[PDB]
């Protein structure tokens, strides 16, 4: 909060709607993180069989 | 960010025991501790100390007994510190007095021809050390320059008597923080006149022999008397099978300190299996005495362990007799040889007797 | 490990160039800095491998004994040693927390030393830009770029 | 003593070398100067802002 | 042009006494040096005198309000000596006057907590007699600036008046500290000493995570951590090295805490089957105390790490401006006074200030991680140990 | 109560009565100087300094008006001593000669032998005034290094069963880090005792032996100790009795622990005494030093703890015979 | 009054002895004199006490 702030007192309305692509885009991450979570048990499994 | 550990997996594992490794390090340290070291720096944590109160006469005593260079350090700061201080409120005075203002011949200043910080700090110089140039000196009618004028040759004067008396002190007392005498690391157990004896080479590394040495063994075991007493570090004395049964040695040229292990010794029932590192049997022998140059007692105490006690050897010969005079080979000073020699236990020993 | 690492160092070293261009007097001031630095991370690493080897180590036994005390909750119960095992874990959890303890002052240590290592040169660059600048004429975007 | 100094040590020429051999000739010296690649951009785009912003 | 105490104004006609001594802005400044360089000489030598530890580690009263009083006193002092080479630019004389007494005071500071923690360490209460008659001799003098500043009017527009009406009271606030250690250890003209032990967790020579048992800068700093690191470049670490924990962390004492949190937890709500709200209510009930002083830390350190963008706007922008001109654009008495919306202007104040703010925010930062690691360390031997 | 021997402390409460006349000569006043507190002998040397130079200040004031200089008025007789004006200066002249700062503004002429003189008496008494400062500041300062009480005893003995045989015994410890270099112990008992020819000794000491391995005095203090003496038939402790416990009882201990310090070199005595109510039968010391991995460790705080154990509560003469028909 | 090396040798004999007789001072603007000084008078000092300690 303190960082979107201080941005738009620096850089005006560009840095706020250009920083909304990494925040929009940490959803994202979020996705990717999960689902490499899921991926590693299915390794972990197949490992532990093994 | 910029870790390994963005994301934690924190999966459970399955790894079989594998405990040893190659290096033996992890059990290879097994030293016991002792109340004596071999340098004699006896080391006893004397843990819960009720808080005896500290004084200033403490610090005024580390200060007497502090080392050279940092003596000089300590009188050279105190004092140029004493003379910066009393120069800054030498300058405080002039300034207070308009003495630092520009010039003006009407009024007399409290200290004439001070000027600067400079001639302050110059000034000071001159009075605490008693210089007294006379380019700058003090006025009358300011009471305030005559008072400090006392107050900084008092103050002088006593920072002057205390680094006369550190000093003086110093080299009667530090000169005595020597100890050139050397015992050996290790101990033997032979067999001399039938008897059995625990024996010690000790020698004097200065020409100056230690005046009336008296020499003090005790066995240190944590001896459960059988009546229920239980003491941890019980302390036995052990006589020195001298000439006269007393405790006095002459040292010129070492000699080995031969204690014959007897019924009233506890040494009666020593054996080399008891002889083991881990065993409760130490000896400490200390000999005290004066040296006589400067007549301070000196104590030299040195703990020898069962590890470090060797059974059945023999001291090898040290002084040998030239043309003139006598020569000590002190590389071969506490060099044990072995020597047939029986290896029963003392307490058996009196069957021998009995049998013969 | 091996990306990161590798990422983490040519930021550093992408860093230091760039300061050392931006005033080469911070050359001049990277000559200690690079020393202690070294002591520091040297010591760290002795002081973090046998702390982490030890930490790994002091969890086997912790995570067997509960393993153990359901396997044998009957037995353990019937010889009346709970009193005992109770102990034996806190012993062994205590053994655990300790090593993981050491490890995070070893971990903090390290990161405080270095937080005042990099201070230090935002200081060193911040003083060396401005002088350069204000009399050298030194470009007002390349002292952004020094203390970026 | 002995031990202590034996066992700190980092051992890099055998883990690089196993890696390295393991990894083969061409994704090695790709990921070297791939890596080194993205970074000299990265410097190169501030210092390039520095000079646009001046 | 010699250095000059006062400066070099109208053929140095800025040290006359008339009018009243203390009436002279140079002699109440020249006043505030006295106390600092007494305390330098007067405690120099004994610093240099003394040049199980566990009958050394008592912490005196207010053993934190000493160190943050200094922090933040030692803080309003680098703007002090900031302000001072501000008012001076403009005229070609030195004035030596305006950062000189303040410099030195910041350098008194240190020794001054130096000598306060080398008798925190080596239990000698009676030798903090010399900063309690330093404090007050750092306190009257500094009150008369303060007053002579508001006889002449200087307001709050002034910088100088700002830092030292908050200088007179940091030196104010930690009086009162050095009176209260007298209050409660009663050493000073005192009939009975209360007694004061070290904390038995360390008695036992089986603690060496000496964490909570340390001055609050090594707090801050790991300082202690040295000597085993240094040890453990040389012998490798063995549990015989890392000695147990003290009882505050113990995984028996935490089990007290998380056991007592439960027994709250479930005496007024009787419909407490310990369930997820029972337990996490427990949680929280157990480690509050220190997951806020954690979250208190790192929020604080969050702020802080601003201000170093802030500061890089400030000095790059000033650095733009091609003009270079710099002056404070007024003398109140003779002596040029900043006013703060240019003190912060300038490069290397910012710089300065962005330094400081650096090792403040990194402290903070990394001290919140500490404290939330140990509260996490903690529940995890009391969940252990409830759970078994 | 009841009249003590020696105090605890070791203070030896003792009064001495009808002495003859002392000498009280001139050269014990000033060893009262030399054993002066450190705030009593900075004031009683100031205050000699600032009298010198002030009792010669008046001096030179009188010399000065004497000669008829301090009158306004320059003429051509010389000064006996130069730039004196006032008694200020006269003051200030004072301490430059005495202190030998010799600033020079004021100085010494040749015009009147009453001034050189009285220049010589000021030097002189001010370099015997130094000579006097420096020989107290030496005695004074050994003084601060001797640091002599710090020797720790029991504040209770106890009598117990060692190797079977009973014994008296107290402990001794050595607060200080320094070592004692030459300890000795020595145990008295002092009893009034009488004689089989009427004699009635009002303060009997009795010498008793340490009961050491070479049957001597010499001890050797690292570690807190036991001093015990096994009471057998060469001791006046064998007729003992439990009844002999109460506070007025005619028995007292006294336990001395001489030697030299190893650091100070010089000789310290420890005194101190154990009433019959405070010996304590039926009690044992408890050990004290733990072993550790580091070092030998020591817990002070149970110093003087005791534990109770079943001794017999029996006449030493009855127990030691009654070992034979047992 | 300095114009030789034998009114320099007088000038340290009156120094280090602490004599003083003031036709040869120190003055200000010469920061280097003002240092040797102080160190001048602390190895004189440090000397006599030297001198003092060995006769005792
Ligand atoms: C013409 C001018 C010439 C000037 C030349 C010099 C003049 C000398 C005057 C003579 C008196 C000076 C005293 C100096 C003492 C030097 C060192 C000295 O002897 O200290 C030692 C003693 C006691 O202190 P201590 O040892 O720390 O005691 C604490 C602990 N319990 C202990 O015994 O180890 O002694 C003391 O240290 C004194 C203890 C007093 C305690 C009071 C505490 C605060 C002191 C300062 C403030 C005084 C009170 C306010 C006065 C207000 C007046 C308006
Ligand atoms: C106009 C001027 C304005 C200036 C404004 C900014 C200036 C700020 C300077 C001052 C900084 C203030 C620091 C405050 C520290 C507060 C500490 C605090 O509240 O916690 C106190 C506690 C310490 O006890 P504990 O270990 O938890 O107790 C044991 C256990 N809990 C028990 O049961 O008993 O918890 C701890 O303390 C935990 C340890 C962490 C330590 C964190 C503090 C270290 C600070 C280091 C600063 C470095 C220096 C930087 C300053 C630069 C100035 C030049
Ligand atoms: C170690 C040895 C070096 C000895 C040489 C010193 C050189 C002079 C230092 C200096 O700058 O002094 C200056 C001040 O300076 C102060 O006021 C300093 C105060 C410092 C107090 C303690 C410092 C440690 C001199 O300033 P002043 O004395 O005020 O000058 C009077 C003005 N007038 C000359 C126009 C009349
Ligand atoms: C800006 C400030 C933010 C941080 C504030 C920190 C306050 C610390 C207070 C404190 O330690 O109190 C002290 C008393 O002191 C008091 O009781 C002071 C009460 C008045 C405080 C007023 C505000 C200043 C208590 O001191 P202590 O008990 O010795 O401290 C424990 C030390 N330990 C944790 C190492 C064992
Ligand atoms: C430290 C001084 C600075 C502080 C001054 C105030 C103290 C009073 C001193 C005083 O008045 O001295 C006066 C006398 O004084 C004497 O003759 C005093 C005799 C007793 C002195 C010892 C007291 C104990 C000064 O006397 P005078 O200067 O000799 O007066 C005649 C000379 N004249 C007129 C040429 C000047
Ligand atoms: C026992 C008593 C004797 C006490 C007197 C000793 C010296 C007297 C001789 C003398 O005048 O020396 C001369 C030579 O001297 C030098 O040039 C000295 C060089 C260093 C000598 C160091 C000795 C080792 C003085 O040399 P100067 O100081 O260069 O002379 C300045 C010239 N002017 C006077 C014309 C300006
Ligand atoms: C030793 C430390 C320095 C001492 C400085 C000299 C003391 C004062 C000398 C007398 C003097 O001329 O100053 C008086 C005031 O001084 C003062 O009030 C100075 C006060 C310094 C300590 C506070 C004059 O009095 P005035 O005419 O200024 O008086 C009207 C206002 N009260
Ligand atoms: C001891 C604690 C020292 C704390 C840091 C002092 C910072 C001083 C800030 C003011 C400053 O740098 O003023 C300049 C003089 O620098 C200096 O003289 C810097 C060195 C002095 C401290 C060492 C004159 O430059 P300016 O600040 O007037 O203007 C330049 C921008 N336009
Ligand atoms: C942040 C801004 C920079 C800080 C620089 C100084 C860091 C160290 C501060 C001093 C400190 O922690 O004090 C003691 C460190 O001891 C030391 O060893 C102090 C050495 C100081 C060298 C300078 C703590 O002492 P303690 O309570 O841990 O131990 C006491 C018995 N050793
Ligand atoms: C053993 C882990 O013990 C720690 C625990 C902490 C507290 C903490 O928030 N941690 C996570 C954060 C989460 C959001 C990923 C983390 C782990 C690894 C690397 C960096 C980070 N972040 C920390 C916050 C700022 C950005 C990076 C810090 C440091 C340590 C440490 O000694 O390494
Ligand atoms: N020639 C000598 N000069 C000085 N000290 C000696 C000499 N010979 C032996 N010592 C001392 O005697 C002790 C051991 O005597 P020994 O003759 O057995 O020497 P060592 O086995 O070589 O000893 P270390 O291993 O301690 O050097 C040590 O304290 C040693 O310093
Ligand atoms: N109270 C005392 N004060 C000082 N000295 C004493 C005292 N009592 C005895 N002496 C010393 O001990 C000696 C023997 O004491 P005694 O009672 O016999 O005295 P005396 O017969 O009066 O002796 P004399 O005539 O020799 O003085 C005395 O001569 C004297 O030297
Ligand atoms: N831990 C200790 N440290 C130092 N001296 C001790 C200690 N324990 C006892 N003493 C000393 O032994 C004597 C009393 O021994 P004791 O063990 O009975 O102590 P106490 O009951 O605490 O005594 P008190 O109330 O007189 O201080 C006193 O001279 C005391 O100073
Ligand atoms: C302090 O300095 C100022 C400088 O502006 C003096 O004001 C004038 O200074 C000039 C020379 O710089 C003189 O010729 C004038 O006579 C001064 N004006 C007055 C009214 O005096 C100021 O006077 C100085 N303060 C003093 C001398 O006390
Ligand atoms: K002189």
């Amino acid at each position: 909060i303190v960082g979107v702030i201080l941005l738009y007192y620096i850089l005006g309305v560009s840095a706020l709607i250009g920083a909304a692509v990494i925040i929009l885009l940490a959803p994202v991450q979020y996705f990717v993180a999960t689902k490499l979570s899921q991926a590693q048990r299915t390794t972990l499994e197949h490992s532990n069989e093994r | 960010m910029l870790s390994r550990k963005g994301i934690i997996p924190e999966e459970y594992v399955l790894t079989r025991l594998a405990e040893d490794p190659t290096e033996p390090r992890y059990r290879t340290r097994e030293r016991r501790a002792r109340f004596v070291s071999k340098k004699g720096n006896c080391n006893v944590a004397h843990k819960n100390i009720r808080e005896q109160g500290r004084f200033l006469q403490d610090v005024f005593t580390t200060l007497v007994d502090l080392k050279w260079p940092h003596t000089l350090l300590i009188f050279t700061m105190s004092f140029l510190c004493s003379w910066l201080l009393f120069a800054m409120v030498w300058w405080l005075i002039a300034f207070a007095h308009g003495d630092l203002a520009p010039g003006e011949g009407t009024n007399v200043p409290c200290v004439t021809s001070i000027h600067s910080f400079s001639s302050a700090f110059l000034f000071s110089i001159e009075v605490q050390v008693t210089i007294g140039f006379g380019g700058r000196m003090v006025t009358e009618e300011c009471p305030l320059a005559i008072l400090i004028l006392i107050v900084q040759n008092i103050v002088g004067l006593m920072i002057n008597a205390i680094m006369l008396g550190c000093i003086f002190m110093k080299t009667a007392q530090a000169h005595r923080r020597a100890e050139t005498l050397i015992f050996s690391k290790h101990a033997v157990i032979t067999l001399r006149h039938g008897r059995l004896c625990f024996m010690l080479r000790v020698g004097d590394l200065r020409k100056s022999m230690i005046i009336s040495a008296t020499i003090h063994m005790q066995v240190v075991r944590k001896t459960t008397s059988p009546e229920g007493e239980v003491v941890p570090l019980h302390q036995v004395d052990i006589p020195m099978e001298n000439g006269v049964g007393g405790n006095s040695i002459f040292l010129v040229a070492p000699l080995i300190i031969y204690h014959v292990i007897d019924s009233n010794s506890p040494l009666y029932d020593l054996a080399p299996s008891d002889l083991h590192h881990h065993q409760d049997l130490e000896i400490i022998v200390i000999l005290e005495g004066v040296v006589e140059t400067t007549g301070i007692t000196t104590q030299a105490r040195t703990s020898y362990l069962a590890d470090e006690i060797l059974w059945g050897q023999r001291f090898v010969p040290i002084v040998a007799e030239e043309d003139g005079r006598y020569s000590v080979d002190y590389s071969k000073f506490g060099n044990t040889v072995k020597v047939p020699t029986p290896l029963c236990t003392a307490r058996q020993l009196d069957e021998d007797r009995s049998l013969l | 490990t091996l990306e990161c690492l590798s990422r983490s160092t040519l930021l550093c070293v992408s860093a230091l160039t760039v300061i050392s261009y931006v005033t080469p007097v911070f050359l001049v001031a990277l000559l200690p800095l690079a020393v202690v630095c070294y002591f520091i991370q040297k010591y760290f690493r002795v002081a973090s491998r046998d702390l982490q080897q030890l930490d790994d180590t002091t969890q086997l036994p912790l995570v067997s004994h509960f393993a153990e005390t359901v396997e044998g909750l009957t037995t353990i119960r019937a010889f009346r040693y709970e009193a005992r095992f109770q102990q034996k874990l806190l012993e062994y959890t205590d053994s655990n927390n300790i090593a993981s303890l050491f490890l995070t002052a070893a971990n903090r240590w390290l990161e405080v030393c270095m937080e005042y290592i990099g201070a230090c040169v935002v200081l060193i660059a911040a003083a060396t830009s401005i002088s350069n600048s204000l009399h050298r004429e030194l470009s007002a975007g390349l002292v952004g770029l020094g203390l970026t | 003593l002995s031990s202590v100094l034996h066992q700190r040590a980092k051992i890099p020429w055998r883990a690089c070398t196993k890696y390295l051999s393991s990894a083969g000739i061409l994704l090695l010296s790709l990921l070297v100067f791939s890596q080194l690649l993205k970074h000299m951009v990265l410097v190169a785009i501030d210092y390039w802002l520095a000079k646009w912003t001046d | 042009m010699p250095l000059a105490f006062c400066g070099t104004e109208n053929h140095s006609a800025a040290y006359r006494v008339d009018q009243g001594v203390l009436n002279n802005g140079c002699f109440v400044d020249a006043l505030n040096v006295v106390p600092h360089v007494f305390l330098l000489f007067i405690t120099f030598p004994i610093l240099f005198i003394g040049w199980i530890h566990h009958s050394t580690w008592l912490h005196f009263p207010g053993h934190n309000l000493r160190w943050i009083l200094t922090f933040i006193l030692l803080f309003v002092l680098v703007c002090e000596i900031a302000e001072g080479i501000l008012s001076d630019g403009v005229t070609e004389s030195r004035h030596l006057h305006l950062y000189m007494p303040a410099g030195m005071a910041f350098m008194a500071a240190i020794t001054s907590v130096v000598y306060y923690h080398n008798i925190e360490t080596s239990n000698f209460p009676k030798l903090l007699i010399a900063l309690l008659i330093y404090w007050t001799l750092a306190f009257i003098t500094k009150t008369i600036k303060f007053v002579k500043f508001y006889d002449h009017a200087i307001g709050f527009s002034q910088l100088r008046f700002c830092l030292t009406g908050l200088l007179v009271i940091l030196y104010g606030m930690l009086l009162l500290v050095e009176v209260n250690v007298i209050r409660v250890r009663r050493y000073i003209f005192f009939k009975t000493p209360r007694e004061v032990k070290p904390p038995e967790d360390l008695q036992d020579l089986g603690v060496r995570f000496l964490q909570p048992f340390v001055n609050l800068l090594s707090k801050g700093t790991y300082w202690w951590m040295n000597a085993f690191i240094k040890t453990a470049h040389k012998k490798p670490i063995d549990l015989r090295a890392i000695a147990k924990l003290p009882i505050a962390m113990r995984a028996l004492t935490n089990y007290q805490r998380l056991c007592v949190a439960f027994d709250a937890q479930a005496r007024k709500d009787t419909q407490s089957p310990q369930g997820a709200r029972a337990i996490w209510r427990a949680l929280c009930h157990a480690f509050g105390r220190r997951l806020i002083l954690s979250s208190t830390f790192r929020i604080l350190a969050d702020l802080l790490g601003f201000a170093g963008p802030l500061c890089i706007f400030g000095i790059v922008d000033h650095l733009g401006k091609e003009n270079h001109v710099f002056q404070p654009k007024t003398q109140f008495l003779g002596v040029y006074f900043v006013s703060s919306q240019e003190f912060l202007g300038n490069a290397y104040v910012l710089a300065v200030l962005l330094f400081l703010a650096l090792l403040l925010q990194r402290t903070f930062l990394q001290a919140s991680y500490y404290v939330a690691i140990e509260t996490g360390i903690n529940l995890r031997g009391a969940i252990q140990t409830k759970i078994y």
